[PDB]
C-alpha cells in the first residue's frame, strides 16, 4: 500500500488550490484529507469511499472544498477555493477501511504530506 | 493520529 501527495503551495488569500493524493495496493477504502498546523493534532478535512464515491465534509470544508476520485488514474483530489490564513497547514491523505460512523477513527496508512501556505 | 475525525450523524450507533 503507498500514498502519495502533491499540489501544495503558496495562495493568497481568496485563491484555489487542487491536491492529488495517488493511491496503490487495495476490499472497501477511504481516502481522506487530514490537516496538522505545527505542534497541534491533525484535523479531518474530507473523505470519499473509493467504491461509488460518497463523501463527507467537516463543517470548514463544506461548500468550498470538494473531493473527488479517479479511479482510472488511482487518484484522488481535493479541489480548495476561497482559501485563508486559517487553512495554512500540512496536508495528508490516510486511507481506512470504510467505517459508517465517519472519517478518521482507524487510519491504517499515511501519506507523506503536503505544506499549504495561504497569505495577503 | 487523528484528533478531530468527521462524525457521521447519521451512522448505526444510536
Amino acid at each position: 500500500v503507498q500514498l502519495q501527495e502533491s499540489g501544495g503551495g503558496l495562495v493568497q488569500t481568496g485563491g484555489s488550490l487542487r491536491l492529488s493524493c495517488a493511491f496503490s495496493g487495495f476490499d472497501d477504502y477511504v481516502i481522506g484529507w487530514f490537516r496538522q498546523a505545527p505542534g497541534k493534532g491533525r484535523q479531518g478535512v474530507s473523505c470519499i469511499r473509493l467504491s461509488g464515491g460518497g463523501t463527507i465534509y467537516a463543517d470548514s470544508a463544506k461548500g468550498r472544498f470538494t473531493v473527488s476520485a479517479d479511479n482510472a488514474k488511482k487518484t484522488v483530489y481535493l479541489q480548495m477555493t476561497r482559501l485563508k490564513p486559517e487553512d495554512t497547514a500540512v496536508y495528508y491523505c490516510g486511507a481506512e477501511r470504510y467505517n459508517v460512523e465517519g472519517c478518521g477513527y482507524d487510519v491504517a496508512y499515511w501519506g507523506k504530506g503536503t505544506q499549504v501556505t495561504v497569505s495577503s | 493520529e487523528v484528533e478531530t475525525p468527521i462524525r457521521n450523524e447519521w451512522g448505526c450507533r444510536c
